[PDB]
RNA sequence: UUGAUCAAAGUAUCACGAGU
RNA sequence: UGAAAAUUUAUGGUGGGGACACGCAAACUUCUCAACAGGCCGUACCAAUAUCCGCAGCUGGUCUCCAAGGUGAAGAGUCU
RNA sequence: GGUAUGCGUAGAAGUGUUUGGCGUAAGCCUGCAUGGAGCUGCCAUUGGUACAGAUCUUGGUGGAUAGUAGCAAAUAAUCGAAUGAGAGCCUUGGAGGACUGAAGUGGAGAAGGGUUUCGUGUGAACAGUGGUUGAUCACGAGUUAGUCGGUCCUAAGUUCAAGGCGAAAGCGAAAAUUUUCAAGUAAAACAUAAUUUUGAACGAAAGGGAAUACGGUUCCAAUUCCGUAACCUGUUGAGUAUCCGUUUGUUAUUAAAUAUGGGCCUCGUGCUCAUCCU
RNA sequence: GGAAGACCGAAACAGUUCUGACGUGCAAAUCGAUUGUCAGAAUUGAGUAUAGGGGCGAAAGACCAAUCGAACCAUCUAGUA
RNA sequence: UUAUAUACAACCUCAACUCAUAUGGGACUACCCCCUGAAUUUAAGCAUAUUAAUUAGGGGAGGAAAAGAAACUAACAAGGAUUUUCUUAGUAGCGGCGAGCGAAAAGAAAACAGUUCAGCACUAAGUCACUUUGUCUAUAUGGCAAAUGUGAGAUGCAGUGUAUGGAGCGUCAAUAUUCUAGUAUGAGAAAUUAACGAUUUAAGUCCUUCUUAAAUGAGGCCAUUUACCCAUAGAGGGUGCCAG
RNA sequence: AACUCUAAGCGGUGGAUCACUCGGCUCAUGGGUCGAUGAAGAACGCAGCAAACUGUGCGUCAUCGUGUGAACUGCAGGACACAUGAACAUCGACAUUUUGAACGCAUAUCGCAGUCCAUGCUG
RNA sequence: UGCUUGGACUACAUAUGGUUGAGGGUUGUA
């Protein structure tokens, strides 16, 4: 779950996820919270593991 | 870390220049996560630091391409609007200042036959 | 609601973090006569329309 | 008589030939 | 004497294309099958004897949808 | 403005006061109390120059009544337990007797609201009784769409190229005139051709309109997530009326062939004829 | 057979009487019983349209945001008395 | 070349262009320019008048604007652009001759600056704008040329000249290696003058008293006809109270 | 003793007074400074801990240059790389989102495009 | 050609020029 660019595209967010971690994604569910802050669920693929990438990452 | 100067970047080219930029953008998306993580360390303060970094690159990349750009348009007329000294609205309408002293033949005339002459009406 | 604009739900947004109560901390700067939130608005005591 | 119509047929003379 | 346009579809038409039979085929094919993609913005909650308007937790007001058994003509009135 | 070689943290202004007098009065001096930094007498000249009133202005306060009018519609609660400093509440949970009574005090949406939503806490304030509770306060969270909506179409209408008009700004403009004032077409020459009068755009989360439903899931979202089974729009790809008489398979009958025939000819191998399905 | 600005009446919309409640209210027009209509000159939302010496009016000088024999707002303006 | 039978070349009038380059629409509001224009009030009523040739105005500019170089005054012994102040003057005049209004010439002063067109005669388009090629340097909506490259331009651009006028001739006088204007110009071994940041703090925290919380107060500091020091610096502010 | 009346003391309520004052009001002086190169104004975002105010535009409490020469300060962290510069001033380099002056067409539509180039997957 | 993400452009009015033009406007040579 990335908390993005307000006006990023929800195409964006396919590229610009790969770009940053190489990953394939499947299906991305952007929603602006009520603070005015777009939110993007990004589901990976089926044979990479989100959990692989959080500790990847630093979502520990 | 050892404070990167504009006094110093000056020399680096553009080649260089983003590859030193990306590795502080990249070096910035590593210290988003760690606020919201809780920095364990009481602060990776880079973001204060590493934010600014970025914006003395940016502006060295740019003033490089910006002068760049004028030595390409010199001896051309039609340079771009963003080359054409702004100063104002009000002076850059009004009659370039050799255009407000183009003097007609009768002025040109009357000026050469009686000089000003300096005297004293003294008694 | 549940049918509002862009606009709107933007606006909505901002006055939603103005309302706040003062940092802990400004109380003590140095000369900070900050006593409360003064302009802090409260959804059914003071409206919006504005 | 609760049908139908558009976009030339013919014609003449030339192009009257091209490819052949 | 009881909306318009978007959009859709059919058929009619001249001209034009498809069009060999010893086939090789084709088919914006108006048949069947397969890949790929689908952005932006809204989406919580109240809807009122306490989230709305009436200076208020004001007996007022504010458009709709669903609708049980009984007795009874009945979405009545009493009971559930 | 001059003056008093004025007064002052060894206590100025102000304020209080059964300090003591002065004045006919307006007033004034003085002690003590508090206070904590400025102030006065005299001679001039001046002013935003004296308050009891104005249903005066602005702030404060009294009686009433500091506890009186009153907190009485919507049938109603009661037990015991747990809490807790304290419980008639709503605090909760078990018994419970009742009400609404499907045209509900029910479950959801429109407009409106704007985070009230939902967890964890909690003191004051607020909740015209209380309050451990709360639409409050504090802090963390939460709204997922190709299919639900917008978006798309046009309605009444906004009327909107200046041809016009008005000193301008601008215009109770179903314009009615504004060269092509056109919306236009893989259309030939020697302004593509019969053609269109209005340009242009808005205007409906109830009208017009492409298509999705079920089983599950959260403290909070669900036709939006997960599960499983579909679909619509678009672009692209691959199969699909489609090989004849005859004779290549096959002696022919037949068979590929969605159908052949036809004269001729030595039969025809030769000739010729034909598929935009039935 | 099933017509009708026909009938009694529910929801709704209205507001007759009590000159009932209330009248420092629950309310700057409400509460209660009693009544009027109820298939139509019906009741309602949403979008529009009409703007102040103007609008709209099945007409009361009614209504046009608790404002109407002339809205509201700012100014002329410290009008004049 | 014109029965509306084709073409060519001009021109005029007029189109279209996501043509190349340019302007235009600010918004401010005190002043300024042009419009447009009430009524409150006053008249002890009121209707012209008055408010006011003004609020509201309401379009357009600048650092000022507008004005402005006599189709002016005056009647003299004559003045001489405009604007502003003083005076004329609350005057001549206007006015239900009521309430009320209301200027200018002359004089005095501030400041002072003059001028350009059109149009006979001026008798070889002598003219402009770009356009590309050099050159000149600069952010030149440039200069010098060039092709005379388009185009503008005789339906007239240039020079000369302007109401208070001229243009040429004779002509007289003076005179003509010349000066004026302008860009570069180092003027002046940086020279002056002006702006600006400056830059120096000159001179006591020297001794006692009260605060005992703090001296910035209070007392002291040889003589120099008595004053610790500086003062071209006793403006102002900061400093625990009044600080050269 | 209740209660009442009168006075001072003490305590409360209350904010006058006086004394202050980075603010106003007035007068004067030096100036001319202006948007289609997008102004004035508007919206929304931006800080380690920020609500506003101030500052500001994805480079977002800044900002190149330059001056000055050790800070900022509520805490924390960094810095102190002062000798190759803190913070502040200054500001000439860059930059300046959505708007309004959208300059494609438009609205309580984050709506819908036309042409052109480039990157990526088509292929 | 199909999609994605970036850029650049496309408002009206006007001046001069350029370019294509229009006219039983006015003439001219064929």
């Amino acid at each position: 779950v990335f908390l993005t660019h307000l006006r990023a595209n929800k195409n964006h967010v396919r590229a610009a996820v790969r770009k940053l971690y190489d990953i394939k994604v499947a299906k991305v569910n952007v929603l602006i919270r009520p603070d005015g802050q777009k939110k993007a669920y990004v589901r990976l693929a089926r044979d990479y593991d989100a959990l692989d990438i959080a500790n990847k990452i630093g979502i520990i | 870390m050892v404070k990167v100067k504009c006094s110093e970047l000056r020399i680096k080219d553009k080649k260089e220049l983003t590859k030193q930029l990306d590795e502080l953008k990249n070096e910035l998306l590593s210290l988003r996560v760690a606020k919201v993580t809780g920095g364990a360390p009481s602060k990776l303060s880079k973001i204060r630091v590493v934010r600014k970094a970025i914006a003395r690159v940016y502006i060295v990349m740019h003033q490089k391409q910006k002068e760049n750009l004028r030595k390409v348009f010199k001896n051309k007329k039609y340079k771009p609007l963003d080359l054409r000294k702004k100063k104002t609205r009000a002076i850059r309408k009004a009659l370039s200042p050799r255009d407000a002293n183009r003097k007609t033949l009768k002025e040109i005339r009357k000026r050469s036959v009686f000089p000003q002459r300096k005297f004293a009406v003294k008694a | 609601a549940a049918h509002k604009s862009f606009r709107i739900k933007q606006k909505l947004a901002k006055k939603l973090k103005q309302n706040r109560s003062v940092p802990q901390w400004v109380r003590l700067r140095t000369g900070n006569t900050i006593r409360y939130n003064a302009k802090r608005r409260h959804w059914r005591r003071t409206k919006l329309k504005l």
